[PDB]
């Protein structure tokens, strides 16, 4: 954001939206894959905690550890606290989720992570 | 003559430009451009 005579220079996805307070739009300008330009804003959001220091954003970048209350985790765990298998997100066995793939798409729902 | 100037008497014609009360507005020569540079000579950089 700062440094105004950044818009004529190329841009670094980390110079603009990782090691300072960005716009969106700079976020938009420099992903255009908006699907993982989702993920990015998924990402500034859940990172709200991890906006300082940069490498605290370079690991919630990476995604293993779950931000505050998990939003973010986007690991391959998909084990319960004692052991008992996972049930699929989208299906309804043994249980018809009201929370589940179609309330929450923006999580990345695997299989039973 | 009077375009001399002699200080004691303070004697010293007045007189207008001659460009001033007559213009001759023949243009400007700017054939080429005439540019200003970044002091360190590369202005952007990259990393590489
Ligand atoms: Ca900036
Ligand atoms: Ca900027
Ligand atoms: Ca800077
Ligand atoms: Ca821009
Ligand atoms: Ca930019
Ligand atoms: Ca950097």
């Amino acid at each position: 954001a700062n440094t105004f005579l950044e818009e004529v220079r190329k841009g670094n996805l980390e110079r603009e939206c990782v090691e300072e307070t960005c716009s969106y739009e700079e976020a938009f300008e420099a992903l255009e894959s908006s699907t993982a330009t989702d993920v990015f804003w998924a990402k500034y959001t859940a990172c709200e905690t991890a906006r300082t220091p940069r490498d605290k954003l370079a690991a919630c970048l990476e995604g293993n550890c779950a931000e505050g209350l998990g939003t973010n985790y986007r690991g391959h765990v998909n084990i319960t606290r004692s052991g008992i298998e996972c049930q699929l997100w989208r299906s309804r066995y043994p249980h018809k989720p009201e929370i589940n793939s179609t309330t929450h798409p923006g999580a990345d729902l695997q299989e039973n992570f | 003559d009077r375009t001399r100037y002699f200080s004691m008497w303070n004697q010293a014609v007045d007189s207008y430009d001659p460009d001033v009360r007559i213009i001759e507005n023949h243009g400007t020569e700017d054939e080429l451009p005439n540019y200003c540079f970044p002091l360190g000579g590369i202005g952007i950089t990259d990393t590489f």
